[PDB]
Protein backbone atom coordinates (compact mmCIF):
# COMPACT_ATOMS: atom_id res chain seq x y z
CA UNK A 1 0.00 0.00 0.00
CA UNK A 2 2.51 2.60 1.06
CA UNK A 3 4.12 1.93 -2.85
CA UNK A 4 0.78 2.14 -4.34
CA UNK A 5 0.46 5.51 -2.66
CA UNK A 6 3.46 7.04 -4.56
CA UNK A 7 2.61 5.41 -7.71
CA UNK A 8 -0.76 7.62 -7.98
CA UNK A 9 1.32 10.41 -6.99
CA UNK A 10 3.41 9.85 -10.58
CA UNK A 11 0.04 9.15 -12.54
CA UNK A 12 -1.44 12.38 -11.58
CA UNK A 13 1.83 14.39 -12.54
CA UNK A 14 1.60 12.39 -15.69
CA UNK A 15 -2.31 12.96 -16.80
CA UNK A 16 -1.74 16.82 -15.38
CA UNK A 17 0.72 17.04 -18.13
CA UNK A 18 -1.53 15.44 -21.01
CA UNK A 19 -4.30 17.65 -20.06
CA UNK A 20 -1.91 20.63 -20.54
CA UNK A 21 -1.07 19.36 -23.59
CA UNK A 22 -4.55 18.26 -24.94
CA UNK A 23 -5.21 22.17 -23.99
CA UNK A 24 -2.75 23.27 -26.10
CA UNK A 25 -4.20 21.02 -28.74
CA UNK A 26 -7.26 22.20 -28.79
CA UNK A 27 -6.50 26.01 -28.85
CA UNK A 28 -4.20 25.81 -31.98
CA UNK A 29 -7.12 24.25 -33.61
CA UNK A 30 -9.80 26.73 -32.81
CA UNK A 31 -7.25 29.73 -33.96
CA UNK A 32 -6.78 27.96 -37.40
CA UNK A 33 -10.36 27.33 -37.25
CA UNK A 34 -11.00 30.61 -36.78
CA UNK A 35 -8.93 31.86 -39.49
CA UNK A 36 -10.11 29.49 -41.80
CA UNK A 37 -7.30 27.00 -41.93
CA UNK A 38 -9.38 24.16 -40.87
CA UNK A 39 -12.74 22.42 -40.87
CA UNK A 40 -15.45 22.13 -38.21
CA UNK A 41 -14.71 18.50 -38.14
CA UNK A 42 -10.53 18.90 -36.42
CA UNK A 43 -11.95 21.32 -34.18
CA UNK A 44 -14.23 18.59 -32.64
CA UNK A 45 -11.88 15.75 -32.58
CA UNK A 46 -9.71 18.03 -30.49
CA UNK A 47 -12.24 18.86 -28.26
CA UNK A 48 -13.16 15.09 -27.56
CA UNK A 49 -9.31 14.81 -27.11
CA UNK A 50 -9.41 17.38 -24.26
CA UNK B 1 -23.26 23.14 -44.65
CA UNK B 2 -19.42 23.85 -42.35
CA UNK B 3 -17.90 20.93 -43.08
CA UNK B 4 -14.45 21.31 -44.96
CA UNK B 5 -12.23 24.37 -44.12
CA UNK B 6 -12.67 27.99 -45.40
CA UNK B 7 -8.51 27.70 -46.90
CA UNK B 8 -9.43 24.63 -48.98
CA UNK B 9 -12.34 26.38 -50.50
CA UNK B 10 -10.08 30.02 -51.09
CA UNK B 11 -7.48 27.67 -53.01
CA UNK B 12 -10.08 26.39 -55.32
CA UNK B 13 -11.62 29.75 -56.31
CA UNK B 14 -7.86 30.99 -56.54
CA UNK B 15 -7.03 28.01 -58.73
CA UNK B 16 -10.58 28.58 -60.86
CA UNK B 17 -9.06 31.98 -61.21
CA UNK B 18 -5.79 31.26 -62.46
CA UNK B 19 -7.01 28.46 -64.86
CA UNK B 20 -8.94 31.41 -66.73
CA UNK B 21 -5.89 33.74 -66.83
CA UNK B 22 -3.98 31.47 -68.64
CA UNK B 23 -6.75 30.39 -70.68
CA UNK B 24 -6.71 34.15 -71.52
CA UNK B 25 -2.67 34.34 -72.25
CA UNK B 26 -3.52 30.83 -74.66
CA UNK B 27 -5.93 32.98 -76.47
CA UNK B 28 -4.14 35.73 -77.07
CA UNK B 29 -0.87 33.76 -78.27
CA UNK B 30 -3.00 32.26 -80.51
CA UNK B 31 -4.72 35.42 -81.40
CA UNK B 32 -0.86 36.79 -82.79
CA UNK B 33 0.06 35.09 -85.55
CA UNK B 34 -3.40 35.51 -86.41
CA UNK B 35 -2.89 38.90 -87.70
CA UNK B 36 0.00 37.50 -90.31
CA UNK B 37 -2.69 34.79 -91.87
CA UNK B 38 -5.63 37.04 -91.95
CA UNK B 39 -5.44 36.72 -96.20
CA UNK B 40 -7.36 33.64 -96.42
CA UNK B 41 -5.77 32.06 -99.63
CA UNK B 42 -2.20 31.34 -99.64
CA UNK B 43 -1.51 32.26 -102.93
CA UNK B 44 -2.96 35.62 -102.21
CA UNK B 45 -0.15 36.64 -98.33
CA UNK B 46 1.86 39.71 -98.88
CA UNK B 47 4.78 37.77 -99.08
CA UNK B 48 4.26 35.11 -102.33
CA UNK B 49 3.28 38.15 -104.56
CA UNK B 50 6.56 39.62 -103.48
Amino acid sequence: SFNNINASISSINAYKQAVVSAQSSLDAMEAGYSVGTRTIVDVLDATTTL
Amino acid sequence: ANLIGREELQHARDAVTSAQAQLDVAIQQYNANQAMILGTKLEDQPAVQQ
